[PDB]
């Protein structure tokens, strides 16, 4: 039994510093990978991609731009935040956790192995919507 | 991308372009108004809590398309399934495919 | 015309001990010929 709490006011401004929160239930952060998703209502998922402390903090490549992730280890929370929100943000988020998985095709040494990531496991979310 | 099956028949559901390389295709579903969860977690490999009636296709082939085979679909087989290519030619996609709604009558 | 396979390089295999099994004979002769693990492979300078 897995289950966790959001956060957000509904209504965001145009052009505001959103915040979002997103919680654990008994798995430290430590010993875990957290990923978030992105879907826009009735369209396809998309993947933001995953974050973690002390070197893995890799960001969406086609964004780089306003994206920041951040982590409390003594709350055990991560924060999402964004600087200046448009709007085609208007979309449901999910952090949820995620598992590896390695591959090899090729000599171990000429880097012949990709990490593919899968989610076991997918989160509640909260609406987010802009409006005036 | 609307697929029509009836009950207790074979379905067939194409994803992802030309296999140019290696892939490992990952399998999703989303249920309306539900989170979504996971089916196939590798090529073949699948997880624990289903039975071994889902199959797929090894990465181990060029030129063809990632293909799903369903048999005996049932009541609970209606949702959307999306797939997730993972190419060693082309960076990490971020962004899914053509997602197949399959509709049970 | 193009590749359609996997990027991977043209790679040699030989065997991990067999390398060392000629190692010891010739090193074990060359203590005759040449004075007595003093012995060094090194790479060429180059040009
Ligand atoms: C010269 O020396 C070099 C090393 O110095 C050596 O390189 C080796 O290349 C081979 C190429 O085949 C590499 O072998 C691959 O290894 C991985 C990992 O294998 C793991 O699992 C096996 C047990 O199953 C263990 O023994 C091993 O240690 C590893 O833990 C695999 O990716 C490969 O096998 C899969 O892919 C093959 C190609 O698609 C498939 O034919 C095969 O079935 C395997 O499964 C695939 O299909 C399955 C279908 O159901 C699917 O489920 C799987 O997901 C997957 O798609 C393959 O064995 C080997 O790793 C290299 N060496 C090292 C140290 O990494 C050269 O071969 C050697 N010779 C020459 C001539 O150069
Ligand atoms: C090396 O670089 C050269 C120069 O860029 C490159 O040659 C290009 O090859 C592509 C192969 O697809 C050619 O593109 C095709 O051209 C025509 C356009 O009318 C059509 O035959 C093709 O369209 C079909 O295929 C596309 C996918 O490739 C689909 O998107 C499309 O809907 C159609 O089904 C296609 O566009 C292109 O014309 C040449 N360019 C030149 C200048 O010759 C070559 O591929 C590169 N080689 C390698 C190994 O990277
Ligand atoms: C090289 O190939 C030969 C012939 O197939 C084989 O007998 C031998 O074991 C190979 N060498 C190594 C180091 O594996
Ligand atoms: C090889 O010689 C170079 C100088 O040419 C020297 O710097 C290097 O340490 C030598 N290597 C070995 C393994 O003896
Ligand atoms: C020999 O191997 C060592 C590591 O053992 C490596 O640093 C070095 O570059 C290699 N080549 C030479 C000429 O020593």
């Amino acid at each position: 039994q897995v289950h966790l709490q959001e956060s957000g006011p509904g209504l965001v401004k145009p052009s505001e510093t959103l915040s979002l929160t997103c919680n654990v239930s008994g798995t430290l952060v430590r010993d875990n990978y957290w990923s978030w998703i992105r879907q826009p209502l009735g369209k396809q998922p998309e993947w933001i991609g995953y974050v973690h402390d002390s070197g893995d903090t890799n960001y969406n490549p086609s964004l780089k731009s306003r994206v920041h992730l951040s982590l409390d280890k003594s709350k055990n929370l991560v924060s999402l935040r964004l600087t200046g929100v448009t709007a085609a943000d208007s979309a449901i988020y999910y952090c949820a956790t995620t598992k590896h998985g390695r591959r090899i095709y090729g000599v171990v040494a000429f880097k012949e192995w990709f990490t593919y990531f899968y989610m076991d496991v997918w989160g509640k979310g909260t609406s987010v919507t802009v409006s005036s | 991308t609307f697929v029509s099956v009836a009950p207790g028949q074979t379905a067939r559901i194409t994803c992802g372009e030309e296999s140019l390389g290696s892939r490992s295709v990952i399998w999703y579903q989303q249920r309306p108004g539900q989170a979504p969860s996971l089916i196939i977690y590798n090529n073949n490999d699948r997880p624990s809590g289903i039975p071994d009636r889902f199959s797929g296709s090894p990465g181990s082939t060029f030129g063809t398309t990632a293909t799903l085979t369903i048999t005996s679909v049932e009541a609970g087989d209606e949702a959307d399934y999306y797939c997730h290519i993972w190419d060693s030619r082309r960076p990490t996609n971020w962004v899914f495919g053509e997602g197949t709604t399959l509709i049970v009558l | 015309g193009a590749i359609i396979g996997d990027i991977r390089k043209a790679h040699c295999n030989i065997s991990t001990e067999q390398w060392n099994n000629t190692l010891t004979q010739i090193v074990d002769k060359l203590r005759e010929q040449f004075g007595n693990k003093t012995i060094i492979f090194n790479q060429s300078s180059g040009g």
